[PDB]
């Protein structure tokens, strides 16, 4: 198998959990499954003191605040610059093929 | 006596903040009168930038005079 | 490439030549021009232009008044009311002048103008002291 | 440190750090859990087999999130995440000494 | 063409220039206007 | 007005410990593939060959090639800075053996290739530039100490930065309580406001500190 | 996002079931509980404020041999009452 | 400053200054300089 | 107390650094002043740059009361 | 005789406040040199301005010198 | 309790020696605002200066602020 | 006997306040000099008020060393 | 049991002068930016100058560190 | 033994007050580079201006040296 | 006992005032930066001013250094 770059990477929902792991839960407990998991198991952390609700949770809050609200402003500027980039050196190397040849 | 006399010595040590406001209504002022010697046609907006100044830097020269009271009497 | 026009009503000096430094004296302080300067302009005063080539070689211009303007394209336009090297200056003529200036400082009494010329004299006199002697 | 000696580059084509290059072997998803302890039991648990098995996991990974031309913020949003979560769990020691609550 | 001290200071381009008060201005415009009329005199001088 | 904590810096709080912490810039590594390069890979590409241009002034013959140190102890301290602001993660550069690690081996590496080298102009290096003899000796000795104990001031730095930025935060947020909806927004806003602060500060912090090192490979 | 699929008719109840176990023994145990810190809190209220007060006692005591200290090191006069 | 206290224009400074200069030119470039008007 | 007494003698001696803060505005509003005595029409741009120097000069302002607040409940 | 004696520490450290007066006197007539040797047309509108300045930077001199007196005979 | 109360006396010395760190960073700071106002085509080039003047500006009150937080609770 | 020990500590944390004007007279000569580079031809008018400022910095100065004495003899 | 106390006490009093060295480094560097917006052609020679002056202000603030360290435990 | 150890107080805070001579030494130096940068001719009478800054601002940083012995071995 | 801990807050307060020498170090390096700016041709004079501003500045902070010496180990 020849290894074939894709175009797009793989669908995510809410920010960074893999869309495959929601859909994995389709078929028994449909699409309010994976959902209800997480909400379940975020309230029973939060309750039987698993998760110990400390003064790093409002700096974890804080960076969560903070990384969303920078993401979403400068998000499609640094992607277009990334994709600018890759333009021109697509654009160098086709162009070196079609001097070498002509 | 003893937590009396640590009030007494903890504000005589907060009032020094002060001197940082002293200094920093010199500088401000101090610009003032070479910022104005240059182009004095711009009196009015060059007044208003300084009194900016002065009520930024005595108002932290406040700071510490109200944590002096807040060492001599509240706490 | 830092153009130079250097000139003046008598002669010319440089034209669009590549100087590493020219140090003016002006009103606003005895300053110094490198390549890619600070866009400025300044009023002459007298003194001892110098002129510090790509070749490293020293000129004295000692100039009597004029202009210095600098651009933002590296553009140096030094004009001078009389431009000469200093070679051709005497410094006993300086002194000569100088003494002249001072008696005319004594003698202007209620004249104020001719107290000023003779301080604008000193100031030339004093100048060209210090440039023919060094 | 060299490309795995398993690895042909005839037959195969050009190396891919994601793709496992010994013997076909059926994974583990369509075990039915039958043959669980006999496919724990043949995978060895070398320190060299767990290291290559976590590096074709995670070029694995970066095929999938980092390797395509548009990928975006939600890789490196995993990694913090997923960092987050690992190490709370190492010092529960001393978070859990702390606590909130005195019944619970 | 030739403009004035008020006209130089009211310049957009003028805040790029530096160390410019009402003294360097006032002279240099003043020994600006008779080096462009020297220039002139030469020219029209040559030219008739 | 609550109270506060300390203490976020236990290696062995865990039977797996805490040497994992410093194991984790290794997954944000840009591990590179294909021939046209994914969008991170050019971001950090153009920001290293951005470095390598800047320091491109600075480098000199005797740090011909040893820019790639240089560049690879700036993502270090910022991966070591960066890392430690994030909330369940024990602050790896408070650690003294990090900022050991940090400052001494390169120190000594450049101060003894000077030694080595250039002998007299170390020496000379230790005095102020065309210092009479009245006022040499002094100036001699204190810049002694000075050249001794500035790497020292230079781990001490590295590590008090992130140090004071973590000590602030979990004073922050332990001066705070869930259900006083003023009180959590008024710690919340606080420490957006101090972690602007605090991410601002430590990549500064990492360039000066290639700066610095720049500098010092260059003579 | 997908069309909806119908859980099937176990899950639902296995869930629901769960749910009214979950919340009569949550009753059951809060009011258990409830009773317990009642109790409890009163009794460690008794015994905290015994234990201040001794230890009230025992901080004036060590002050007072702190301050003697501190004028023994200063070489001021002692006063009467410290 | 003292030439524009004393009301004194700029180009009268600049002829009083090159005046000065042109007599400090004793040797032989006073005359060849000097082409009065 | 005595460590009440040490509790409050370090705050005093922790609002020392107000006057820093009272120098550090002072330097920036001043040199705001001659920096917009030339350009009058480069108000806001240079306005930004002294707001930043203000905002990171009264960090430091906080900062020492950081250590005022730590001296007066915590430490 | 304590108290009296905490009294008079923390006067003591109350005057260094006269710090901020030295300074801010010193920057604001430094300037005024600077001021005055180019456009001393204006040198009634400058020197108006910085004496301002010089009451307001001494203001804080005589505040600290309050303070002193303050924790001398008010308490 | 007394080295423990001298411990915090200490911490409060050290927390003096911030106050110079915003005297620095006001310094950078207010004449980056001078450096913007002369010649503006430099904005960058200056900031990444005046930034790099900050960076050693703080850092050197970090210094007496480690060293509080050495005598608060780790002397 | 406390009381004399207060008064030695007191007057030696007063007689700071004359760093303030050390710092004010280095400032305003330091001041004069750029005053006299840009146009000499108003030295003794400039000098003059070098005088002035010189005389309003160290009076505040010898102000406080006068309140080190008191603090001696009088407080 | 005072005598290591008061060297905690002394070495907090004694690592200040890093704040003036934090002043220091500032006022070079805030000098390095009104020297630069001039003359950018002189880049690296301002700079060695600037490295040097702040090697000079640096070496301060550790000649006091280590005058801190001296009374922490170097006796 | 109380007399001699609050006398040892006193004169370790009379001699902060020389660091304000430090600074003005540092600042009427500073701008005598820059006075003498600007119209080099007049050497002689800046440095004779820039000597009286000088020994005026050292003249108070002795003074404060001065009360330090005043309260070490005098009183 | 006594004697030895008033020794140890003395000999820390006399390291108080070397951020004074600091400050001013960066004050008269900082003014070389802008001297040399301008003017390049005068860098041995500047050069050689900046030499001996930094050793009449440090000469204040070693003075802080001898007293400070003369209270750790002399009295
Ligand atoms: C002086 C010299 C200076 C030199 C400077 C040189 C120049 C600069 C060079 C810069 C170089 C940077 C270095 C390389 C970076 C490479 C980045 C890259 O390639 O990314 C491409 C990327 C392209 O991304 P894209 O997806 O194509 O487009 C983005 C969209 O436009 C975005 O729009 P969207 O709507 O599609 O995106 C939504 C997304 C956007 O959101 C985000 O991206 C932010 C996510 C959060 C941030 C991180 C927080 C993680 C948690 C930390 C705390 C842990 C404690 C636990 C949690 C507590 C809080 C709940 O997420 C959401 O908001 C929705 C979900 C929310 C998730 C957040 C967490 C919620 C948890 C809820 C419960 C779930 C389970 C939790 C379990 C634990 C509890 O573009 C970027 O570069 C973006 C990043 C830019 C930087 C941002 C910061 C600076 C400004
Ligand atoms: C995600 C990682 C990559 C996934 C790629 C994948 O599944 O295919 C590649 C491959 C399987 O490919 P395949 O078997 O040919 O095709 C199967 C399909 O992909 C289809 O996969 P599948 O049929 O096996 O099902 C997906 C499977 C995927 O298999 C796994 O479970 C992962 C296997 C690798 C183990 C280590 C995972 C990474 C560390 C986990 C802890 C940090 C997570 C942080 C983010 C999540 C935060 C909630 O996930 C599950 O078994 C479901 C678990 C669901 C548990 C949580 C329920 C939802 C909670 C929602 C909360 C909402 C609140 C609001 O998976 C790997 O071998 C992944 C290796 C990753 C190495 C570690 C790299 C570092 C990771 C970040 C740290």
């Amino acid at each position: 198998p020849r290894p074939l770059r894709p175009v797009n990477p793989g669908k995510v929902r809410v920010g960074f959990v893999p869309e495959e792991w929601f859909t994995f839960f389709y078929n028994k407990t449909g699409v309010t499954g994976p959902y209800v998991l997480g909400a379940g198991a975020l309230t029973f952390l939060l309750s039987k003191e698993i998760y110990v609700v400390e003064h790093e949770f409002y700096t974890g809050v804080a960076i969560a605040i903070m990384g969303t609200y920078g993401v979403k402003k400068f998000g499609k500027q640094i992607a277009d610059y990334a994709d600018k980039g890759i333009g021109e050196i697509e654009q160098s190397f086709k162009e070196y093929q079609d001097s070498s040849k002509i | 006596d003893i937590d009396s006399a640590a009030k007494f010595i903890g504000a005589g040590a907060a009032t020094v903040g002060v001197a940082g406001s002293g200094a920093g209504i010199g500088s401000v002022f101090g610009s003032l009168i070479i910022g104005y010697a240059r182009n004095p046609s711009l009196k009015q907006q060059l007044f208003s930038y300084a009194i900016l100044g002065f009520a930024l830097s005595e108002a932290m020269g406040l700071f510490c005079l109200m944590m002096a009271f807040l060492l001599l009497f509240a706490f | 490439q830092m153009a130079f026009t250097f000139a003046a009503p008598s002669q010319v000096f440089y034209n669009n030549a590549n100087i590493r430094q020219v140090d003016v004296p002006s009103f606003s302080g005895s300053f110094g021009i490198l390549p890619a300067h600070v866009a400025t302009l300044a009023v002459l005063k007298p003194g001892v232009v110098t002129v510090y080539q790509e070749d490293g070689s020293t000129k004295k211009y000692f100039v009597s008044s004029g202009t210095v303007t600098v651009n933002d394209d590296s553009s140096v336009q030094v004009l001078a009311e009389e431009a000469v090297p200093v070679e051709n200056l005497d410094l006993q003529a300086a002194r000569d002048i100088l003494s002249k200036a001072q008696s005319d400082v004594t003698s202007a009494g209620a004249d104020m103008l001719k107290l000023a010329e003779g301080q604008i004299a000193v100031e030339v006199g004093e100048a060209l002291v210090k440039a023919a002697e060094g | 440190g060299d490309y795995p000696a398993e690895y042909n580059p005839k037959v195969h084509g050009p190396y891919d750090p994601a793709r496992f290059y010994g013997k076909a072997d059926v994974p583990l998803g369509q075990v039915k859990l039958g043959e669980l302890s006999q496919w724990l039991g043949r995978r060895n648990k070398n320190p060299q087999a767990v290291a290559a098995a976590v590096s074709r996991g995670w070029w694995r990974w970066q095929h999938k999130y980092v390797l395509p031309r548009k990928g975006g913020i939600a890789p490196y949003i995993q990694l913090i995440v997923g960092c987050s979560i690992f190490f709370y769990a190492i010092n529960y020691g001393k978070m859990v000494a702390h606590r909130q609550r005195k019944y619970h | 063409p030739v403009f004035s001290k008020n006209a130089i200071e009211s310049a957009d381009s003028i805040a790029a220039y530096d160390s410019l008060d009402s003294d360097v201005i006032q002279s240099y415009v003043e020994y600006s206007l008779a080096s462009l009329i020297y220039y002139t005199m030469k020219e029209n001088a040559t030219s008739e | 007005m609550m109270a506060s904590l300390f203490s976020v810096f236990d290696p062995t709080s865990s039977f797996l410990s805490n040497w994992l912490s410093m194991l984790i810039p290794l997954l944000f590594m840009v591990m590179s593939f294909w021939l046209i390069p994914s969008r991170p890979q050019f971001l950090a590409k153009s920001v290293l060959m951005g470095l390598n241009r800047e320091m491109s002034l600075l480098m000199g013959p005797a740090s011909f090639g040893a820019n790639i140190l240089v560049i690879a102890l700036f993502l270090f301290i910022l991966f070591n800075n960066f890392i430690g602001l994030f909330p369940y993660i024990f602050t790896a550069t408070s650690h003294l053996a990090v900022t050991l690690s940090l400052a001494v081996p390169l120190w000594i590496s450049f101060i003894l290739y000077t030694w080595i080298k250039e002998t007299t102009n170390a020496l000379a290096h230790l005095v102020p530039l065309g210092t009479p003899a009245p006022l040499m000796p002094f100036m001699v000795l204190m810049e002694i100490i000075s050249n001794m104990i500035r790497p020292i001031t230079l781990s001490v730095r590295l590590a008090a930065n992130m140090i004071a930025g973590h000590l602030l935060l979990t004073l922050l947020g332990a001066q705070g309580t869930l259900e006083n909806l003023y009180v959590t927004s008024i710690v919340v806003f606080s420490q957006i406001i101090l972690l602007m602060l605090e991410f601002s500060v430590a990549i500064i912090q990492s360039y000066v500190f290639m700066t610095l090192m720049t500098l010092y490979a260059s003579e | 996002f997908a069309p909806p699929v119908n859980v099937s008719p176990l899950i639902r109840a296995g869930r629901y079931g769960a749910l009214v176990v979950g919340i009569v023994y949550g009753s059951y145990r809060f009011g258990s509980l409830q009773k317990r810190e009642n109790e409890w809190r009163v009794e460690e209220a008794r015994r905290k404020v015994i234990r201040d007060a001794l230890n009230a006692e025992n901080k004036a005591k060590a002050t007072r041999e702190e301050m003697l200290y501190l004028a023994k090191e200063t070489g001021v006069k002692v006063p009467e009452n410290f | 400053s003292g030439r524009r206290g004393r009301h004194v224009d700029f180009g009268a400074s600049v002829d009083f200054e090159v005046h000065m200069m042109r007599r400090a030119l004793k040797p032989e470039l006073r005359n060849e300089a000097i082409k009065r008007e």
